[PDB]
């Protein structure tokens, strides 16, 4: 399963 | 900035002439990930050959593998041809049964 | 044994032909099991492994969100990077990220990771810590800042303590009959003249999962790391993988050479020659 939510630069 | 592919023809199985098999050509290490690769029967293009999901090594360099089924005879000459931005023009690489 | 689960993104610009195409793919191990193509008719998180198939429809809808929202995300990410850079809107560029976690035998965490690049170069990575980062230069510290000020490290540990292991531990139960079992290499040496007075012994290895595997040629018991020609590992498209090492030899001297494999699926390292 993937983590909730990736992350803006 | 870019990395050329490497190349390899071969297949599923040990070859054995009129014995159906899978042709691949696996292409690794490259950069950026637009790629062209056919798969060639007696120097013709091969209809609906399939590849692999888009995916990366450690050095971030990108591989796919492109295959297709096929019966090998003695007469019949299969290889890949590969183009990239690194190359000037497309790259083909013979089927050779011990390679 | 000790296993791995990792995401790969790739986040592809190209100006003049629509949006930037996002990727993902899940691997447990060297075995697919899910991708996500924002280029499909209707993109969605779809099973490429048996063992996940048996996820309910909510798993499917939360990780297809999942992948919606970080098309997004990475699409943000490379205009942001045209502005780090100082770069043209013209020019097509990558972004890449790998994330995921090892765990040992007994299924606890062994290593976590989150690292991304740009244009094939490493741009910023989770330090093994899980609590601080690796810019590789002035604009990955920008990020870094923001990350920081964010806590984003602390979000990853979490998930990668948690979901993360908890996850691959159920995927290894559900396909264990796949994920739990070693092939061992098919192993033989082949022999053909090159000329007169030199041949080709090539060592193969075929049939074998996972990937990791080591061969090597030695003459008289010593390695020939620079005379041996190595393919890079590749797949056979049944799962398992392929390698071969060759080495040039004088005719006559066959029986000085020896190649080595070691393999998860070997009790033992093998010792293979050229069988006449």
């Amino acid at each position: 399963e993937e983590a909730g939510r990736a992350f803006s630069f | 900035i870019q990395r050329t592919p490497k190349i390899q023809v071969y297949s599923r199985h040990p070859a054995e002439n009129g014995k159906s098999n899978f042709l691949n050509c696996y292409v690794s290490g490259f950069h950026p990930s637009d790629i062209e690769v056919d798969l060639l029967k007696n120097g013709e293009r091969i209809e609906k050959v399939e590849h692999s999901d888009l995916s990366f090594s450690k050095d971030w360099s990108f591989y796919l593998l492109y295959y297709t089924e096929f019966t090998p005879t003695e007469k019949d000459e299969y290889a890949c041809r590969v183009n990239h931005v690194t190359l000037s023009q497309p790259k083909i690489v013979k089927w050779d049964r011990d390679m | 044994g000790s296993h791995s689960m990792r995401y790969f993104y790739t986040a592809m610009s190209r100006p003049g032909r629509g949006e930037p195409r996002f990727i993902t793919v899940g691997y447990v191990d060297d075995t697919l099991f899910v991708r996500f193509d924002s280029d499909a008719t209707s993109p969605r998180k779809e099973p490429r492994a048996p063992w996940i198939e048996q996820e309910g429809p909510e798993y499917w809808d939360r990780e297809t969100q999942i992948s919606k929202t970080n098309t997004q995300t990475y699409r943000e990410n490379l205009r942001t990077a045209l502005r780090y850079y100082n770069q043209s809107e013209a020019g097509s560029h990558i972004i890449q990220r790998m994330y995921g976690c090892d765990v040992g035998p007994d299924g606890r965490l062994l290593r976590g990771y989150d690292q991304d690049a740009y244009d094939g170069k490493d741009y910023i990575a989770l330090n093994e810590d899980l609590s601080s980062w690796t810019a590789a230069d002035t604009a990955a510290q920008i990020t870094q800042r923001k990350w920081e000020a964010a806590r984003v490290a602390e979000q990853d540990r979490a998930y990668l303590e948690g979901l993360c292991v908890e996850s691959l531990r159920r995927y290894l139960e559900n396909g264990k009959e796949t994920l739990q079992r070693a092939d061992p290499p098919k192993t033989h040496v082949t022999h053909h003249p090159i000329s007169d007075h030199e041949v080709t012994l090539r060592c193969w290895a075929l049939g074998f999962y996972p990937a990791e595997i080591t061969l090597t040629w030695q003459r008289d018991g010593e390695d020939q790391t620079q005379d041996t020609e190595l393919v890079e590992t590749r797949p056979a498209g049944d799962r398992t993988f392929q390698k071969w090492a060759a080495v040039v030899v004088p005719s006559g001297e066959e029986q000085r050479y020896t190649c080595h494999v070691q393999h998860e699926g070997l009790p033992k390292p093998l010792t293979l020659r050229w069988e006449p």
